[PDB]
């Protein structure tokens, strides 16, 4: 409450810290105000984490192959490196995809060399084309082979890059070399980086001398949409309710066909901009294909948005658009007539990855849930600067916020509800405050579009008002 | 669509007719993926013996790992000391998975902190790192301690963590009397048991190599106790309450169990309970160490046979009925004290369990792995019970504990069919339980899979699994539950025999068609 | 005794033909010492063993499954009067990556206790471009107290001398480890004794015994034997043995205070000049 | 036909095909059955609402009865004392169905005598019945108590029990101080509580009625625990745990786990432990006396109150948070005690439990059904969860309990759908679960019959039971599961919450249709 509060709140937090590390961490709190044009004044983002801070974020290789290349269905993904980060990262994200696992889709499998002491020693490119080979043997029905880099990879110089040249040749099959060693960049915004780069630069072209595809002009593409708990699905029955053809999902439940087939389309429809927005601007670069932000989080932003992408094509596709508003209105009426006299009111604090701690927040506030504190992991400058239109006055921004100051901010501020990642979920839960995992939905969902929004809807008030919270002092107890 | 009095989660939205017609629309048009009958045939395929042949060929892949890497251990044994704080040397998102790793296991907060190694650290090495890592993680998460242990980056480059600490407390990041062990912890070595193993040696080392001059042992009556990698509660529970109820003077190093269970009582504990540093640093006055589990102790046993003096007793893990009566009578031996009624009567009832139970359990196969103390442990007990372990596979094991448990096996009539894997993946496994199917198949949450691929194949191949091991991620408060002791056999032999009793249950349920054995009384 | 000595130098400086010659020296001495080879070249036991040590930490490692399974006697092989001789091994050059190898290597020997008792001397030959903390593991805490810093008159010589010295201080503060001296080569320079000795004092070291160059050390080297086995009575053998007699009498052991860049311009315009 | 290797018992023999056409020919050449599509006819007809309107309309018929008769719980109740022979006059044919009942619940020997009343006895009365009996079973068995409950025949005709027993003694065939409690239990009033009630009453009142003139309330400073009819022994074991925790004196009358729970070491038990004689004596003097499930121990309450003038609280059964609060707070305020920590950090941790689990617990739909007390503590519980108890079935409830109930669904807002049964058995029930599908249903193991019945309607109307109550004779040794206190919370909460995500797993595993949702984390 107030801007000079929660300002004194912050150097309060801040004081625990030696010198630097507070000089550090002063510039990645700020208080909310649109008076501000840019947000290099405001808040500065995308740097190296404090050491010992026990920070959020994680590295180049989530953001790699646990992010933008492993919800590919066909392709195997193969964790380079000792056995810890691919078990780690089996599963953990619930990017849907439908398939025949192990069979023709590998996306919850985990594929890795296990670097024993001398593949480090001696060097794992010849374990590398072994272990390709073996893939091709037990899977012949996989449509392409990524190998993902761990640290050992980048620290030793593995040449994956001819492994990959010489068995794709050998082989017929797209082998995509990508050096996501975790090191590498501050948090999982390199690992998205390089992975993109990685698609454009083996997979995006294949299909560049091709022309047998036939092309409609109401072709679009989802970019930056991972399928968690459906949540593309949920999103994709809109567009082609509105006569949309959904050429490609970029990436849950994607497939290495509709990434080949993206060049093809007219529209590229961006969800998560801090994610795929560079591929978005190498194909508006090359080939001439305009891409446009949408957000599918709540009945208000997803009408907006399905209006906006109506009004880049014919008028069939609007007066389509526009009868898919009014026959889904009564239904997100409904859930707002049940539901947001629960949660009208309610403060809500969010720190999540790169692009929902923003993109959420009209959701919230179709219900009256007023969003007071918010902030990224691993934002960039431009994510900021999109958040101010969005966030309230006076509202508290973080940026790779460490465990002790998200803790001591929730402590002040006292939300009625946390969104954020697994790793404040309980700590949350034991300070006596409901707790939405806002990564995994948690294993809820879908959120995007109407359906999304009901099923929202119903999470926020199942845990907000959950008799549990009442239970947590003892009454022998003051 | 969705009714506002009926709202559907992802199952079942994605069941109505609209998205099923969207799904197909989207396979059809733009996925381009294999025949139907081409994806039946290689699934197929992949069930046969030949399939088999070519998996157990492999020599550079491993499919769905049953292990994880050393720092995940090292995490562990480090979370079982009082305020104790655990601090990775190296890059982040190793500490990201490990806490998110535990965070899912146990449902509790884990508290674990980097020192954020960049490629500029992982170029020029991490010893700004350390100083800076250290200096913050103690102003900010006040630990009495903290504990050090390495990722694979740290590793390869050979980042002296002795030389790094020692500098940053001669140049003032942190107090030079603070407690810092560290252990190195590669994970391209060994797996995450080994982890436990080297962090434990680390901080034994650190608080009695130094200071053994004034050290007599038994002058403080008590027992040493080493858990290892252990994520059941109830394990330390109920060796803790057999050792009280023994009279029997323990010290349990590394104790975890109450920073994983805090209350939610409107307060966040970063720490709870935990082994003192007192408690290591009078253990080599004890009588004697005990191993809980052995087999990735080895370097622990080396030390304190050769630094504490303690002639550690050869034990198996206290699992089952043979090894908990050893267990037992290796600790009176040790102390002195006799084994009490209570306990007695304990193992009577396990007993009588066990003939109650008898005729469902005996001939029953089974499939399990995780482990090597763990699985050696369940097959044991399995053999205890008249079943047959068909398939035990051991990701992390080697040729010596493959050769002690070749030996159990050899030992009861129980074994003849029972084969022993070490250095093979679940998918191995996937093949093993195609090819010589079991009745169940015994192990952590990723087995799921495996049952989910049997089901494939039909109702009538379809292997259950039963969940016992880690990591369990998809129930709910199963690492609140005992493996270990009279009572750990009693809480498995009650879930393997209505496992059974419940699939029995399920193959009798059709009403005119199966139900005649659909028996009220079992 | 137990004296754990790390040659370390400048590339190609002579550190091994040095070391070996050495050894020899303190062997006919009735000196007790083992080599072990940090150099993924495991070429710093030849003309001790009078062949190359083929059997190697790495490789048989590799080949029997992991370090674990090994036993010194297939990697420590006495030679020439009862100088046991081990290497690390390594990959072939531009793979893989050998300092890990070396610290594999390193742990292994102090795991299987091939530091006894009647040992006098342990000298780690290290390869003279120390990329990362690998090759460092031999000035470790509690593996060797004596660094020995072989350099000649060049420019480039002393400058990684003094790049070895910025680099030896890190270990030198966190433990025990010193700078014994430096050790010439000689590279037939303009005031190359002169010029070794003003940067040993910038330093803070001595010159230990200034070697002449002599091609009866390549005529040993070549018929795979040290000087002392090819030509006892030479007179590179008398300054290889005054060279074992000044290590064995040294108690000159400092942290070196490394010069900067002008420092080391200065001491070569005023002694590498005419 | 019988391969030796693998030798099929009646599941799957009777599914070979000469079986089959075995059964075929039999049903078509014999057994004149109804067509099969009047049999599905009929079935679909059973599922109705039309159906459940004609099956509420019951008035004489009872068809699968949730209770028992008397006697049952004058047996289960007796064999709670030390040394006490269990012995009904009456004919024999009851002792043998209520040991069989026993044994198969509890798979431990339950010993009881009758006086094998026959025709004769029937006309003549069982006067020479009850004199031989006692004299017998002194003789044989050597009990120290003999507690004397009736069959449904000696109540009907009137054998007055004291009179019997009073000859018996007059007559020289026992001993005149030897102990013979008894109580009229007739079969057709109440049920098995009922029974429980009636045998505790008559104990109480024969070592107590006679001897009060010096009798002072509280000079002992304990507190009496009456436990009621419970056949889950891990809740004496919680009760007794809880009361020894709080440092509070306490006397537990009828205390049977011992006997129920013997060890299987060589030698049969046929007494074990008990509550003994001179705690029912010393029981007027103690604090008070606490009833754990009031609802069937109204006589037992009004007897305390009349005569050990106890003034006895108002406590429900102490199930789930609210009500194990209640009863510790009770108790505190009782014996002076306060609540010590390792209780608030249990209540912690089922809270934690409770928070961790709520999302897939919430808003799930039950139907229930057992005994008034376990009942109610278990729709209050589901409350306390966020759950749904939709159909709520006592077939020995009362109108008072059943208002009871009704108020405490009126005070949360998850008991507006909820409907409450009183006098309706298990055929009303499965209509219900047809006609108002919950999730799961909790109940006996005769509720696995509804679950059949449920399955033959379809995969996607199955009502999957989970197992909690009495008996429970298709699971092994879930007898000694707890279901009192924050262990019994935390034990049902992990049974719901697993068997929702055992559900949701059957439900997601089928590979390309489901298996989306077929998460590894939950
Ligand atoms: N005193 C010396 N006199 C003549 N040649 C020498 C002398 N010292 C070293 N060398 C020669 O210089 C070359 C350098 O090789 P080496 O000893 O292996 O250097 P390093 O071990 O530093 O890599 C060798 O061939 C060696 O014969
Ligand atoms: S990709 Fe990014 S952390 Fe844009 S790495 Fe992360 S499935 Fe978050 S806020 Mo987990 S930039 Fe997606 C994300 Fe957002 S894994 Fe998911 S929830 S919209
Ligand atoms: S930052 Fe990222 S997750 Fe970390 S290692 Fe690096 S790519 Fe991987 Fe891997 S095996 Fe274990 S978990 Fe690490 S210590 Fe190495
Ligand atoms: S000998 Fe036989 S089983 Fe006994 S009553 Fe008589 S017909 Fe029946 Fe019935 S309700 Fe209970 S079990 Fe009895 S006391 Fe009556
Ligand atoms: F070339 Al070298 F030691 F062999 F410097
Ligand atoms: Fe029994
Ligand atoms: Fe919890
Ligand atoms: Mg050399």
């Amino acid at each position: 409450m107030s801007r000079e509060e929660v300002e004194s709140l912050i150097q309060e937090v801040l004081e625990v810290y030696p010198e630097k590390a507070r000089k550090d961490r002063n510039k990645h709190l700020a208080v909310n105000d649109p008076a501000v044009t840019q947000s290099k004044k405001c808040i500065i983002s995308n740097k190296k984490s404090q050491p010992g801070l026990m920070t959020i974020r994680g590295c180049a290789y989530a953001g790699s192959k646990g992010v933008v290349w492993g919800p590919i269905k066909d392709m195997i993904h193969i964790s380079h490196g000792p056995v810890g980060c691919g078990q780690y990262s089996r599963a953990g994200r619930r990017n849907y995809y439908i398939g025949t696992t192990g069979v023709n889709a590998f996306v919850t499998m985990n594929f890795t060399s296990d670097f024993q002491e001398k593949d480090i020693v001696f060097g794992g490119d010849k374990k590398l084309a072994k272990l390709i080979d073996e893939v091709e043997t037990l899977f012949p029905l996989n449509k392409g082979i990524s190998v993902q880099s761990e640290c050992p990879i980048g620290l030793i110089g593995d040449d994956i890059e001819s492994v990959s040249k010489v068995k794709g040749a050998e082989l017929s099959k797209t082998i995509v070399p990508v050096r996501c060693e975790g090191f590498r960049g501050v948090s999982q915004s390199l690992g998205h980086h390089i992975a993109n780069d990685a698609v454009r630069d083996w997979v995006l072209g294949k299909r560049d001398e091709d022309t047998t595809f036939a092309s409609t002009p109401y072709d679009v593409a989802i970019i930056g949409d991972y399928n968690i708990g459906g949540d593309a699905w949920s999103s994709r029955i809109l567009l082609e309710e509105m006569g949309l053809r959904c050429v490609a999902q970029w990436s849950g439940d994607g497939s290495i066909s509709e990434i080949e087939l993206t060049p093809k389309v007219k529209l590229n429809l961006v969800h998560c901009y801090r994610s795929m927005n560079y591929i978005s601007r190498h194909m508006e670069e090359k080939y001439g294909i305009p891409w446009m932000e949408y957000n599918f989080f709540g009945p208000t932003k997803t009408i907006e948005s399905l209006r906006a992408i109506a009004a880049k094509f014919d008028e069939s596709i609007q007066k389509k658009c526009e009868e898919v508003i009014a026959k889904y209105k009564p239904e997100w009426e409904a859930v707002v007539a049940k539901y947001r006299p629960r949660l009208e009111g309610k403060r809500v604090m969010l720190y999540i990855g790169g692009l929902r701690p923003r993109h959420v927040i009209g959701a919230y506030e179709d219900l009256g849930m007023e969003v007071v504190g918010t902030g990224y992991e691993f934002a960039h400058n431009d994510d900021y600067d999109r958040t101010m239109k969005e966030m309230g006055d006076s509202t508290l921004l973080y940026d790779d916020v460490t465990g002790y100051e998200f803790e001591e901010f929730v402590k002040r501020i006292k939300p009625d509800l946390i969104g954020s990642g697994i790793k404040e979920k309980f700590i949350f839960q034991k300070m006596g405050i409901p707790f939405r995992e806002m990564h995994s939905w948690d294993y809820s969902g879908p959120y995007h579009g109407f359906d999304g929004f009901a099923i929202f809807a119903r999470d926020m008030d199942m845990t907000l008002n959950n008799p549990c919270w009442k239970k947590l002092q003892a009454p022998w107890e003051a | 669509s969705q009714q506002v009095d009926k709202i559907k989660a992802s199952y079942p939205l994605f069941l109505d007719q609209d998205y099923k017609d969207m799904l197909a629309k989207k396979r059809d048009g733009f996925e381009e993926k294999y025949p139907q009958d081409k994806i039946d045939e290689v699934f197929q395929w992949t069930t046969t013996k030949e399939y088999q042949e070519l998996n157990f060929q492999r020599e550079a892949l491993t499919v769905n790992p049953a292990k994880a890497c050393q720092p995940l251990g090292a995490v562990l044994c480090a979370l079982g000391f009082e305020k104790t704080m655990p601090y990775v040397h190296g890059s982040q998102g190793c500490v990201a998975y490990f806490r998110s790793y535990f965070n899912r296991h146990f449902r509790e907060p884990v508290s674990c902190v980097s020192d954020s190694m960049t490629e500029d650290a992982a170029v020029f090495g991490g010893q700004q790192n350390m100083k800076d890592g250290l200096q913050n993680c103690k102003a900010t998460y006040k630990p009495d301690m903290i504990a050090v242990s390495t990722t694979c980056m740290a590793e390869v480059i050979g980042d002296d963590l002795n030389a790094f600490i020692n500098n940053s407390k001669k140049e003032g990041f942190i107090p030079d009397e603070f407690p810092v062990p560290f252990a190195h912890t590669p994970s391209f070595v060994g797996s995450h048991v080994t982890g436990w193993d080297n962090m434990f040696e680390g901080i034994a080392r650190y608080f009695t190599l130094k200071s053994m001059d004034d050290k007599v042992v038994g002058s403080n009556k008590k027992i040493n106790i080493v858990p290892g990698f252990e994520t059941y509660l109830g394990n330390f529970r109920v060796i803790k309450r057999m050792l009280s109820e023994m009279g029997v003077g323990y010290s349990l190093l590394s104790d975890p169990e109450e920073v994983l269970d805090t209350p939610a009582d409107g307060q966040f504990r970063m720490y709870a309970g935990g082994t003192t540093q007192e408690e290591m640093k009078d253990a080599p006055n004890a009588l004697n160490t005990v191993l809980l589990q052995p087999w990735h102790l080895e370097k622990t046993k080396k030390f304190v046979e050769g630094t504490w003096k303690h002639e550690v007793p050869k034990l198996n893990i206290p699992m089952g009925l043979d090894w908990t009566d050893e267990f037992l009578m290796k600790v009176s031996e040790i102390s002195g004290q006799p084994i009490p009624a209570s306990l007695t009567k304990e193992r009577g009832r396990l007993v009588d369990m066990m003939t109650d139970s008898h005729t469902w359990l005996h001939g029953k196969r089974f499939a399990l792995w995780g482990d090597p103390d763990f699985v050696m442990g369940l097959v044991k007990f399995l053999l205890e019970l008249g079943c047959e372990p068909v398939h035990i596979l051991c990701h992390n094991g080697n040729k010596r504990w493959k050769k002690a448990v070749d030996a159990i096996l050899a030992a009861s009539p129980y074994g003849k069919n029972a084969t022993v894997y070490i250095g093979k993946d679940l998918w191995h496994l996937r093949s093993l339980v195609f090819t010589d199917k079991p009745d169940f198949m015994i192990g952590n949450s990723y087995g799921k899979f495996i049952q989910r691929d049997t089901l494939h194949k039909g109702k009538e191949f379809e292997v259950p699994l039963i969940r016992i091991g880690f990591p369990i991620f998809d129930r709910h408060h199963l690492h609140r539950s005992t493996t270990l002791g009279y009572e750990g056999a009693m809480q498995i032999l009650t879930t393997l025999v209505n496992s059974i009793l419940e699939r029995l249950d399920e193959e009798t349920r059709g009403m005119q068609a199966t139900d005649y054995n659909h028996d009220l009384v079992r | 005794a137990m004296r754990q000595c790390a040659i370390y130098g400048k590339g190609g400086i002579g550190k091994s033909t040095t070391t070996q010659n050495l050894v020899a020296a303190l062997a006919e001495m009735g000196k007790k010492v083992m080599i072990v080879g940090c150099d993924p070249k495991a070429d710093s036991t030849r003309l001790i063993l009078h062949s190359k040590a083929q059997n190697t930490i790495m490789e048989m490692a590799a080949e029997a499954g992991t370090v674990e399974d090994l036993e010194l006697e297939d990697v420590l092989k006495a030679g020439y009067g009862g100088v046991k001789c081990v290497e690390s091994g390594g990959p072939e050059p531009g793979v893989g990556c050998a300092g890990r190898g070396v610290i594999t290597a390193i742990n292994f020997l102090e795991e299987e206790g091939a530091y006894e008792d009647d040992l006098d001397f342990v000298f780690y030959d290290v390869l003279g471009d120390v990329v990362c903390g690998g090759f460092a593991m031999p000035i470790r805490e509690n593996k060797a107290q004596e660094i020995y810093i072989v350099c000649s008159g060049e420019m480039m010589a002393m400058y990684a001398a003094n790049n070895i010295s910025k680099g030896i201080v890190k270990y030198a503060n966190s433990g025990s480890v010193r700078l014994g001296g430096l050790i010439c080569n000689s590279r037939n320079t303009d005031r190359e004794d002169e010029l070794i000795i003003a940067l040993a004092n910038k330093l803070g070291t001595q010159m230990i015994h200034f070697v002449p160059r002599d091609n009866v050390v390549q005529r040993a080297e070549i018929r795979r034997m040290t000087v002392i086995e090819y030509d006892p009575k030479a007179k590179q053998a008398d300054e290889y043995r005054a060279l074992a007699r000044k290590v064995v009498d040294n108690k000159l052991l400092v942290i070196p205070n490394p010069i900067t860049m002008d420092e080391l311009e200065e001491l070569l315009m005023e002694f590498g000049i005419m």
